[PDB]
RNA sequence: UACUGUCCAAUGAGCGCAUAGUGAGGGCAGUA
RNA sequence: UACUGUCCAAUGAGCGCAUAGUGAGGGCAGUA
């Protein structure tokens, strides 16, 4: 089914999956932070590598502000079809809207990262 | 510049340092008056309805039975105790310099009163317009206090709940506006902060909500309130 | 043998009648939460005037190592007295461990008034 | 009473975290002022001292880094052959008079601080061992002349108790005092500091007790409280 | 949680960042 | 600690005072 316009970028049931992989890698990983408000913050210190968020979250509004600090330092940002789903991706017992893979020097994931930071910006304009 | 908000948190100001002087004045005519009629302060507790009262009796204690105006500000149970208390009055008349003088300040309290009254029914008429589903949760008062130190709707968008709620502390550490709202303040102390934390967290929500000027109807909001006022009669 | 001999610097040392009274009555205000436990515990509340009396262990190996309290004592003028054993001390506090140092903080409108009241003077008396 | 030795120690101490910073600093400037030619060397020994030492040689000729004398005796001889290699591998170009000169007179500078440094440190573990002995067996030397600084004095040091101890002159890290940072814990897993310094602080606030009223003055306490301390230690991993 | 065994513990167990901060499981009942 | 039942929980569980402060039990292993 067809998600609300508002969500955008959002990602292939590929890419989804790649995403929340990347998300559960870099949990046990130091480098994730998971919700919509600890999210903001790390947007707003400049440390945000990415920001995945969850189209299906009502009202949607409650996220949207989110893409709009990622403009202030460029940053990307995708909205995957469903938060139960990105809930377990982010290794809890609840639904997550939203989550931001910390700056770490030297994290082996610094290459696994890149990758999807590379593969939005092919969705966007 | 031509920052709509900025005035509205302006304006809400006034209305507390009306809120102020009004406490000023009452404590001021109750300590006056208190030479020609005593037991009066504690039958009338309310600030207002007392100075109502000291403006309508005045000198002549006895024009406080069958008042029209006064029957419609007290109670008749109230207003027959007054009279009957003032036949016992207990304290002598006032001279004209101590008579028209608390005359003149209970003239002012009425009007500081109702406009600040005309001052609140503006903050609310906008408030809901600038963030209407912020309102309906805290209140127009609060909601346009944060605002206030937030320095817009959009600053305040892009906000942490946990910071917010901090939003205006400086009595309790870290207790802000939110803190001191209606709602947080309506309960059992214990039951307070779970409540200010709640609270807080809803209105990041509704705060986002309007910073996109949707659902502006005020539906949101009301949904939003109701989870939170649901979630208190839950705690007890 | 008489093990009556103990360290000097450990002055006054209870009468072992007496010494049963603050033992007891340290289980006691442990029991009101009006006992304090510990060398450095004890310290804090000479300085904040908050100690009725002060019980330490003559046990307490090196002394010194609580000498510094009688020297408070005297400032804060509050009464001190040495019982025997540190073990048998933090038995009476509730404490599977050695005790060397406890007071009795001051509370208002506790039943052991009196009894603190008494303990006292029975103190006041050997230093003098 | 006047002019108490532990203050003259106090503040002898003090010009030696004074020299740290200022050697530390002067280590900076030459490294850099250095890296110039040679700028590979800095990576290579990552030592003060050392480096200092061997730039005020190596100098403007940078050949026959191999069987020099104090070359050879400054440093470790597996260390000498690795420069050689990335010495005829030049990275740089030759030094002004005038931009060398400033580096040779800050080396002098660097050791002839280095010496008053340690020489300073003889001092005060000395005359510290006769103020307080046994609080000196456990912490150190200057560290225990740190506590006491700020303390004022041994006698009043004494009167503390150890949490305040354990806290004196902290504000980098929140709760951490002289003797959080002093030797004898620094010298652990991270993990086991926390726990570390209140063990520490606790034992020196008996031993500063004991040296209070001038006991255990050939420093029997000390030496006993630091031996269940390094035990624990142990038995902790 | 109970019990058992061992170690450590008032001669101190455990705590200790950031408040325009923190950031995961938690409460109640019953059973073991 | 574990199990069950139920109520909450990233749309935020729990924290929020003292730091020249705090002040009691704790860790680990075996058993249920």
């Amino acid at each position: 089914a067809d998600v609300n316009p508002k969500a955008y970028p959002l990602a292939d049931a590929h890419l989804t999956k790649k995403l929340l992989d990347l998300v559960q890698q870099s949990c046990n990983y130091k480098q994730l932070r998971k919700g919509a408000n600890e999210a903001t913050k790390t947007l707003n210190r400049g440390i945000s590598e990415f920001i995945v968020m969850a189209a299906d979250a009502e009202p949607l509004e409650i996220i949207l502000h989110l893409p709009l600090l990622c403009e202030d330092k460029n940053v990307p940002y995708v909205f995957v079809r469903s938060k139960q789903a990105l809930g377990r991706a982010c290794g809890v017992s609840r639904p997550v809207i939203a989550c931001s893979v910390t700056i770490k020097e030297g994290s082996q994931l610094k290459q696994q990262i890149q990758s999807i930071q590379q593969s939005i910006e092919r969705l966007l304009v | 510049a031509a920052p709509e908000y900025r005035v509205i948190v302006d304006a809400n100001n006034l209305t507390v340092e009306i809120e102020n002087e009004l406490n000023i004045i009452h404590k001021f005519i109750r300590d006056k008056y208190s030479k020609r009629f005593p037991e009066l302060e504690s039958l009338v507790p309310n600030a207002l309805d007392y100075i109502r009262t000291v403006k309508e009796l005045g000198n002549s204690l006895d024009k406080c039975k069958n008042n029209e105006n006064l029957q419609q500000i007290l109670t008749n149970a109230t207003i027959m105790v007054v009279s009957v208390t003032a036949s016992t009055t207990q304290g002598q008349q006032l001279s004209e310099e101590e008579l028209e003088r608390l005359e003149e300040a209970c003239d002012m309290a009425l009007e500081l009163n109702a406009s600040k009254h005309r001052i609140y029914e503006y903050v609310e008429s906008r408030m809901s317009f600038i963030a209407p589903n912020l309102s309906i949760i805290i209140g127009a008062s609060t909601a346009a206090k944060i605002m206030g130190v937030a320095g817009g709707l959009t600053n305040l968008s892009k906000m942490p709940a946990c910071n917010i709620m901090l939003l205006g502390a400086q009595v309790l550490p870290h207790t802000g506006y939110i803190y001191h709202s209606d709602i947080v303040q309506s309960l059992p102390p214990d039951l307070r902060r779970k409540a200010a934390r709640l609270v807080a967290a809803k209105c990041t929500l509704a705060a986002r909500v309007d910073s996109f000027h949707e659902s502006t109807e005020g539906k949101v909001g009301y949904e939003l309130k109701d989870e939170i006022e649901r979630k208190f009669d839950k705690w007890q």
